């Protein structure tokens, strides 16, 4: 019957959550678990950069009460 | 105001159209909020707020913002 | 360059593939009244481009001027293009 | 046919009239 | 209702053998359904029909591998049916 | 890559010499887009987005697009290749130019305010709302007055 | 590894890929479209089996001649296929084009399509069959895979 | 004044027709329809065969319309003979005319929306077509080009079921007619590309000699089987489809009208079609039934002079037309005493319809050509003949 | 009798035109009704494994028969040439040694046929049959072309369903 | 990593618009009383990719044509359209272009190049009308395009399609702005030269004068093009107006929620294409000059004011 365009629309739909929950991952493991920074205004990427340079070189690293 | 009828009913976009243009042209004068707007934009604090020399007869905020003199946004609060 | 890097992936994904195209097979109008209207698109096109700095004018504290000013914007336009109705112009 | 009583009531409501009984499949 | 209709497509899975014989009338015909066999020719072929579906499919012939020692597991030719199965095929004569 | 400023000037010039060389209308229509393409690019370059886009939106856009439907009516008769050459030739000359400065991208962005947060391109402009009144009343009244003029024009 | 092997089995997928999808042209002469158009309708899908109908000389792969070549429109018929692309099948349709059909003796009809364009499948039958025309179609198929074009590549 | 040639293969263009148009802008300033890209020597081979043989042509001259046109043929030659067919024969050839008249509509309406651009209602009523086809075959052999109706009846009595089953297809059929009708009838945009193009005045229509929907649709009431009935169209009852503002449209509107009058013909047919014999008994003009032929001498002297000879119709000359799903087509069949005929012009209704393709695509755009072809049924075998 | 198929401001009346206008309904009708088919079971059959029906009469393919006993039918009259309508059958013979008369050649140019079916009507002895077969597409056009042994190989082997055929039609004829 | 996002985000993409074509060849049988295409492969599974190596096996005719044109349109097609795909705000978003949605516009009217070149480097008659009749539609189509997306913008407060996912945290830009969803669905289907809209291609009134004379290699490109761009203008729909539920715990109810809407609306077009015979060139352009223009630019002003006069302008973050 109708059943039949569903396998080819099965294979479409996994084509187009992959690229949604793939983006979302390898931001969250390069960033070490935290969401890329969104530097919309300077002022983000000022405290981005404020960021690395308190710690390692990687902004991701975050010093805490305890430093 | 009969044309305005067959009006609704043939070439019934620009009708509703130049009422939009209206509706617009009218709910703006007409607004218990209309005077918020240039308010609450204007309170938005993007820039800083540079301090004033404490000179003297100052009614202004006394130090510490947490002062009670000053303004205040409790109108954009509870609105 | 993070764009950089992407767009040039893309131009070469596409030109491998024209290429691969290529490579592995080896085995007078007189549109005047079109002219006018391509011409109010110029002009409409324009406008629009006054019209994209709103999202940016809406944070005006002179919140009513803009509205005047905009309005008015949309309002002249409108005019010309339904001028172009009433002169028939474009029908 | 083989409608299934839901796919049915789908065409029905949609085509707004019963195709059940002039059917495009013919049968004995 | 539809869980009737899931057990349906099980049963025509299952219906064909192991899997390793679904999968060869999977390949083939790119049909499943199950019906009652009417009979298997000498040349090899098995013919099917199910009264249930409509005039055009209800009889069906799945062909077999070299019938005159041809390889026709995957070229299937119209005219490998005998000429004596050709008309109950095409409902010329309903006597099988 | 420092450089990278004088490289995208030196490609908006060579386009422009290019539409210099007047080739086939079309031809002029499709250099002009590349240089305005350099263009946005130089704008952004420096931090301008919005001005950017607007190029791009109205040159890049319809600008030449308009001018490619136009040509298209106008324009029939398709030495280009001669103009090719005359422009390698340009592009040397061009280049030992720079040369010749050679024997005789260190300050760009060279003031920013590291902190701020209302700066940006575009809001500048946005003050043709409010502050520069004057330069959007006359630009609305060229454009519908152009409507006119281009009516009974072709008219 | 031996090439010969990699090299058979490519040539199968080449085969498979084009026999698979087989565009066929718009070519209706003589009465026999209508048959064809029948093949594209819901009976006897032509598009099940990769036939897609293209509109275009040059996406167009088969070319079923389906009708009569009358004289005037020879010539036609061999421009539209020197313009498809390279690898063109022609499948003739019909009595009226595979050879003359009842109009063989008249002055005005070629007697056939083989004598302006190679054929490759001859379809018969006055109104042949939609089924015969599939059954031509499939015979194209079967053409095809055979084809062995790399092999002679290698082994010239 | 751009030239161009729509082109023999041109997707929309029915079959193979050649349109130089010149075009300002997309304007169709003028059309020069261009045919005989399918004159095949119809009217030149009949010349040279006997009636019998020469039948087959008559399918083909447009066979969309596969047996309507045998009818005309028929009755022209019964009426050089001064025969008639057998009372179950006239309906017989009544109930299969009517099924061509639908399959005709079917695919004028269809294929005119293909070129449109609407695809879905063609896959819809060619299935319908097809169920149709299937009778053809089961009463003649032949799914279309079936030679049934011969000059003296049909050649054989139908099969002993046929009538039911053209019941139960009837009895459905209309809603699939009814499906179409939601889609097009009055989509918002089916009617844009279809009314108010290549409006045909009344005496315009006469004058270009268009008879068929063509004229019915201007409003010109006139169907040769109500003003001059042939066969027994004259027992039945059905309603004429006339039209008012006719235009693409309105004539459309007309052709699914007269589908859903066919039906109400078919239905008298199967109601009321008589026993008896459905060939004329004249062994003269009507072979022998094969068992007579093989057990009696007349009948096989009958059946050798018949085949190999012919006819023998007297001298004379005749003008007969019919309705034909398209328009009138007529048949003026000179014929001396010889058993194969003199002349055989054929009246395509068409050469007519095609030629007022300039008078009605005036001031208009490409596309309205592309619609107004779709407009008048052009089968170019019956135009090239 | 005739009929007019398309002979045909309150505000209800003008609010719901402008409903249809700017709602698009009648566009929204349209969609409804194709995803009912969408719904409907469709039609196509496979085409090797089942095939489209054809009754008895149906045409086909030709082939000359043959008595049970194994005389070939046809005796040469020569009037299914005679009826041949496109010239297809070449029909000459001679007396064969045993005195009967029989045709040395007979040869149907099948792209020539446009398969009528007068020859199976004509045939007294009805020697030469239209066979049910239509599925005989040939690479080249010379197989198209068919001799006695062709047309006599295809009697022998469809002879069965042929008799079965002609069983079933011959008290209609 | 960052190159692993690049090829899902583009293979991904690509498979999938693969599988559209085969779900546009079933989904219309369907609808049409037919199976579609299933003999090859499983249920028709590997029916793309077979065409794919036709289309790429056959010869690339190269007419006596401007061949540098000619070969850089379809170049151009399919790089915009990839393009095209690099801001969408899907969680997390492949590149966070502060101004996205312009970036959409931008490369969006850039197509329009390719059509009118390639039809111009074509140099035939048929090819020419295609290309002019090709680029006043597209252009127009661009302007309420446009304007729609201005609309759209300031209930949003900025150009970035980030943005959007914090708007519609309480309820899709549907319900508001519906009537310009309807009019961004239509002009979505003038741009992706879909059905109702699709005489670029009319292949009956004039045929396809896009890629008359374009076959094999060139013929894919740009057809993946097109495909891919149903896809994208469909998401750019599912993202703008129907907006997906979002978590910022689970990132992924977005992108499976994202998926769902993108295929139902993609599956609308191929839903109208069967359904619909196709406007005329007239008739389109009048729409959009006449039938809608109008409207869009009133409800600008609307959306102008309406923030103001309900004090809701937007944050610009
Ligand atoms: C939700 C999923 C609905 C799936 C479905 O189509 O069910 C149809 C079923 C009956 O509707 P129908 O399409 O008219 O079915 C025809 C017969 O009634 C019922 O059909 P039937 O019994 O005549 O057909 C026989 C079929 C019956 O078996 C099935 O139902 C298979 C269903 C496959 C899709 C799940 O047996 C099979 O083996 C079919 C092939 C199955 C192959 C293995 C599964 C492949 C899945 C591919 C995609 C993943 O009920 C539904 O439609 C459920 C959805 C209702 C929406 C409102
Ligand atoms: C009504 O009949 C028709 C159809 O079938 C129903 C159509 O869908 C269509 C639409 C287009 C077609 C002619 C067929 C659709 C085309 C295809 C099967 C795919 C096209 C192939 C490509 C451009 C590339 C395919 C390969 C890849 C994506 C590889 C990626 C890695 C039309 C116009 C048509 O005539
Ligand atoms: C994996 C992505 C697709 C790769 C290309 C397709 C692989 C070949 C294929 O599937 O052919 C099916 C074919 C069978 O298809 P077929 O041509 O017999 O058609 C099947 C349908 N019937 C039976 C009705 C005709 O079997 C093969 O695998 C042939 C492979 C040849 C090349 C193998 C790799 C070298
Ligand atoms: C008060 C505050 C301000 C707000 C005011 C709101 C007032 C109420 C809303 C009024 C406007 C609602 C409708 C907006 C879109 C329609 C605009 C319009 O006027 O339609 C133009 C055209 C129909 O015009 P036509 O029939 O030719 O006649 C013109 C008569 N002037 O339309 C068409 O012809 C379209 C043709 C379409 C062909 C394809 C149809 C596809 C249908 C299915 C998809 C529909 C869209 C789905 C969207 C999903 C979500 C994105
Ligand atoms: C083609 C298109 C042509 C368009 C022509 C436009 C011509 C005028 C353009 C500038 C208009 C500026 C209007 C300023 C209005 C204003 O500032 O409002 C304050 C005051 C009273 O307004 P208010 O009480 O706010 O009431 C509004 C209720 N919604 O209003 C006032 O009392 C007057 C305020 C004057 C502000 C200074 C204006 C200086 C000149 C500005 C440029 C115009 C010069 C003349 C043209
Ligand atoms: C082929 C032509 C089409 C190519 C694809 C489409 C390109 C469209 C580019 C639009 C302009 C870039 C843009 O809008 O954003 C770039 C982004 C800066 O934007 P913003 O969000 O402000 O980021 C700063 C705060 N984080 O970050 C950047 O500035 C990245 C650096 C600029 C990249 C611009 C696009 C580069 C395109 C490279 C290929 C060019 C091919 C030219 C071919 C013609 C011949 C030369
Ligand atoms: C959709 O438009 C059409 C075509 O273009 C793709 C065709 O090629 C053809 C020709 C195809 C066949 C099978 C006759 C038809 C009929 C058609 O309607
Ligand atoms: S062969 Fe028979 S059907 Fe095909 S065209 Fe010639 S006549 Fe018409
Ligand atoms: S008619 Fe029958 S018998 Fe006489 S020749 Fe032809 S076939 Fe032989
Ligand atoms: S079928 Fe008609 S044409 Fe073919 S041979 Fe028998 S008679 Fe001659």
């Amino acid at each position: 019957m109708w059943f039949e365009i569903l396998p080819g629309l099965a294979i479409m739909g996994v084509c187009l959550v992959i690229p949604g929950v793939s983006t979302a991952y390898i931001h969250k493991f390069t960033n070490g678990g935290k969401e890329k920074r969104v530097a919309r205004v300077q002022y983000q990427w000022y405290l981005m950069e404020r960021d690395r340079r308190i710690s390692g070189v990687n902004r991701y690293y975050v010093s805490k009460g305890l430093e | 105001s009969a044309f305005l009828k067959n009006a609704w009913a043939k070439e019934p976009v620009l009708v509703v159209s130049f009422s939009v243009w209206g509706l617009a042209i009218i709910m703006p004068m007409i607004s218990p909020y209309t005077k918020y707007a240039s308010m609450i934009n204007k309170a938005t604090p993007y820039n800083y707020p540079v301090p004033v020399r404490d000179d003297g007869n100052m009614p202004d905020v006394p130090s510490h913002p947490q002062d009670p003199l000053g303004p205040s946004l409790d109108w954009l609060k509870n609105l | 360059m993070n764009l950089y890097t992407v767009i040039f992936i893309n131009i070469l994904l596409s030109l491998t593939l024209i290429l691969v195209a290529f490579w592995l097979p080896q085995m007078l109008p007189f549109s005047m009244k079109f002219f006018l209207v391509a011409i109010t698109f110029l002009l409409f096109d324009l406008e629009i481009a006054l019209l994209l700095p709103l999202p940016w004018a809406i944070q005006t504290i002179k919140t009513s001027t803009m509205m005047i000013m905009a309005f008015i914007l949309v309002t002249i336009l409108s005019l010309g293009l339904a001028y172009e109705w009433t002169q028939k112009g474009l029908e | 046919a083989s409608a299934t009583r839901v796919i049915q009531k789908l065409r029905n409501w949609a085509s707004g009239q019963d195709l059940q009984a002039k059917l495009q499949l013919r049968y004995q | 209702e539809l869980v009737e209709v899931l057990k349906r497509g099980v049963q025509q899975v299952t219906g064909h053998g192991g899997l390793r014989g679904l999968l060869r009338v999977f390949f083939r015909a790119n049909d499943i359904r199950i019906g009652t066999l009417v009979g298997e020719d000498k040349y090899g072929n098995k013919y099917y029909e199910d009264n249930k579906q409509f005039f055009g499919r209800h009889r069906w012939v799945i062909y077999t591998t070299e019938m005159n020692g041809k390889n026709t597991f995957w070229d299937v030719d119209g005219s490998m049916v005998p000429p004596e199965w050709h008309r109950w095929l095409h409902c010329m004569t309903d006597d099988p | 890559m420092n450089n990278y400023i004088f490289v995208l000037s030196s490609l908006f010039l060579v386009g422009c010499l290019g539409l210099a060389l007047k080739p086939s209308p079309i031809y002029g229509g499709l250099g002009l887009i590349v240089s305005g393409f350099v263009g946005c690019l130089m704008v952004l370059g420096f931090g301008g987005s919005f001005l950017g886009l607007m190029v791009f939106l109205i040159y890049l856009g319809g600008m030449l697009v308009v001018f490619g439907y136009t040509t298209a009516m106008a324009t029939e008769e398709y030495s280009n290749w001669l103009i090719l050459g005359f422009l390698v030739l340009g592009v040397i000359m061009e280049v030992f130019l720079i040369c010749v400065l050679n024997y005789y991208g260190d300050w760009l962005m060279y003031e920013v305010d590291d902190v701020g947060v209302m700066l940006e391109g575009g809001i500048g402009v946005a003050a043709m709302y409010s502050c520069a009144t004057w330069m959007m009343v006359v630009a609305g009244w060229s454009l519908f007055a152009g409507i006119f003029i281009i009516i009974e024009i072709t008219r | 590894s031996r090439a010969e092997y990699v090299v058979t089995k490519l040539d199968d997928l080449i085969n498979w890929a084009r026999r698979s999808s087989l565009w066929p042209m718009t070519f209706g002469l003589a009465c026999c479209a209508v048959e064809m158009m029948h093949m594209a309708a819901p009976r006897y899908d032509m598009d099940r089996f990769g036939v897609v109908f293209r509109a275009s000389p040059r996406q167009a792969d088969v070319m079923i001649v389906a009708g009569t070549l009358t004289n005037k429109m020879a010539p036609a018929l061999r421009k539209v296929y020197d313009q498809m692309p390279e690898p063109r099948y022609v499948v003739s349709m019909g009595s009226c084009a595979n050879g003359g059909g009842y109009y063989h003796y008249s002055y005005s009809v070629v007697r056939g399509c083989d004598r302006i364009v190679p054929v490759d499948i001859y379809v018969p039958g006055c109104p042949p069959t939609a089924e015969a025309l599939l059954y031509g179609i499939l015979q194209l198929q079967r053409k095809i895979k055979r084809e062995q074009k790399l092999k002679i590549w290698y082994r010239r | 004044n751009m030239t161009l040639n729509f082109g023999p293969q041109h997707p929309a263009a029915h079959g193979v027709l050649r349109l130089v148009l010149e075009l300002s802008g997309e304007m169709v300033r003028k059309c020069d329809p261009h045919i005989g890209l399918l004159h095949r020597g119809t009217e030149k081979l009949i010349e040279y065969k006997t009636y019998l043989q020469a039948l087959p042509y008559f399918d083909r001259l447009d066979y969309v319309s596969m047996m309507c046109n045998e009818q005309a043929y028929s009755i022209a030659v019964e009426k050089l003979l001064n025969i008639q067919p057998p009372p179950r024969a006239q309906w017989i050839r009544v109930l299969f005319g009517e099924i061509t008249r639908i399959l005709n509509h079917i695919m004028a309406v269809t294929t005119h929306a293909l070129d449109i651009g609407a695809m879905t209602p063609f896959f819809w009523m060619f299935e319908e077509r097809e169920k149709m086809f299937e009778f053809y075959e089961r009463v003649s052999g032949a799914r279309m080009h079936a030679a049934y109706i011969r000059p003296g009846g049909v050649h054989q009595d139908l099969p002993l079921g046929l009538l039911d089953d053209i019941y139960e297809f009837s009895k459905n059929f209309s809603l699939r007619i009814d499906e179409v009708e939601e889609m097009l009838t009055n989509n918002r945009i089916w009617r844009n590309r279809t009314v108010d193009i290549g409006v045909v005045t009344a005496e315009d229509a006469l004058n270009y000699g268009f008879s068929g929907v063509m004229l019915r649709g201007s409003g010109i009431q006139w169907d040769l089987r109500k003003t001059q009935p042939y066969d027994v169209y004259d027992q039945v009852e059905f309603d004429v489809p006339i039209g008012s503002r006719g235009d693409c449209y309105d004539r459309y509107l007309c052709r699914v009208e007269e589908m859903r009058q066919s039906l109400r013909i078919i239905e008298q047919c199967l109601n009321k079609m008589p026993p008896g014999e459905i060939k004329v008994d004249d062994a003269k003009v009507s072979p022998p039934k094969r068992a007579e032929m093989k057990t009696s001498m007349e009948s096989l002297i009958h059946h050798f002079k018949l085949y190999t000879e012919g006819y023998q119709v007297p001298p004379g000359a005749t003008y007969t037309a019919i309705e034909a799903p398209k328009g009138e087509f007529g048949v003026y069949l000179v014929s001396d005493g010889s058993s194969r005929p003199y002349r055989c012009k054929i009246k395509a209704p068409g050469f007519a319809h095609l030629a007022g393709l300039d008078k009605m695509s005036k001031g208009h755009m490409l596309a309205d050509v592309v619609a107004i072809i779709g407009t008048q049924d052009i089968v170019f075998g019956e135009i090239d003949r | 009798t005739y009929k007019y198929v398309n002979k045909k401001v309150d505000m209800k009346s003008a609010t719901d035109n402008a409903a249809r206008i700017l709602m698009w309904t009648e566009l929204i009708r349209g969609l409804g009704m194709t995803l009912s088919y969408l719904f409907r079971e469709p039609a196509t059959i496979n085409y090797p494994f089942e095939k489209g029906p054809l009754s008895p009469r149906f045409r086909g393919e030709h082939a000359l028969r043959r008595y049970p006993s194994g005389e070939e039918r046809c005796i040469a009259c020569k009037l299914c040439e005679a009826i041949c309508p496109a010239q297809a059958i070449t029909i000459e013979a001679e007396p064969r040694a045993d005195g009967s008369r029989r045709t040395t050649r007979y040869d149907i140019d099948m792209t020539k046929c446009i398969y009528c079916g007068f020859c199976q009507e004509a045939c007294p002895v009805d020697a030469i049959v239209e066979g049910p077969n239509f599925e005989f597409s040939t690479e080249t056009h010379e197989e198209l072309l068919y001799n006695k042994e062709k047309l006599l190989n295809n009697g022998d082997k469809w002879e069965a369903e042929i008799a079965a055929n002609i069983q079933a039609d011959y008290l209609y004829r | 990593m960052f190159f692993i996002n690049i090829l899902t985000l583009l293979v991904p993409i690509l498979i999938a618009m693969a599988f559209l074509t085969l779900v546009e060849r079933k989904i219309l049988g369907y609808m049409q009383l037919r199976k579609g295409p299933n003999i090859v492969g499983p249920y028709g599974i590997l029916q793309p990719f077979a065409d794919a190596m036709k289309l790429f096996m056959k010869e690339p005719m190269r007419p006596l044509t401007s061949m540098s044109l000619f070969i850089i349109a379809p170049t151009l097609s399919l790089t915009l359209a990839l393009s095209l795909w690099v801001p969408l705000p899907m969680p997390h978003p492949l590149i966070n272009l502060n101004l996205g949605i312009l970036f959409i516009l931008a490369t969006s009217s850039l197509s329009v190049y390719s059509i009118l070149w390639s039809g111009w480097a074509s140099n035939s008659k048929y090819s020419l009308f295609g290309a002019l009749r090709a680029v006043a539609q597209t252009i127009s189509y661009e302007v309420t395009m446009a304007i729609i997306l201005l609309s759209v913008l300031l209930m949003n407060g900025s150009y970035s399609l980030q943005t959007l996912i914090t708007t519609q945290e309480h309820m899709w830009l549907l319900l508001p702005a519906w009537p310009m969803a309807m009019m961004w669905f239509i002009s979505t289907l003038a741009e992706t030269n879909r059905a109702p809209f699709d005489l670029t291609e009319g292949e009956s009134e004039l045929v396809s004068g896009f890629n008359v004379e374009y076959a094999a290699g060139p013929f894919a490109l740009f057809f993946m093009a097109e495909y891919t761009n149903i896809i994208l203008m469909n998401a750019l729909t599912t993202i703008i107006f129907l907006g997906p539920l979002y978590y910022i715990n689970l990132p992924e109810l977005y992108s499976t929620n994202f998926m769902m809407e993108a295929l139902l609306l993609s599956s609308t077009f191929l839903w109208i294409r069967a359904s619909y015979p196709r406007f005329r060139y007239d008739q389109l352009m009048h729409l959009l000059w006449k039938n809608f223009l109008p409207l869009t630019l009133a409800l600008c002003m609307w959306h102008i004011s309406l923030p103001i006069f309900t004090a809701g302008v937007p944050p610009y973050m």
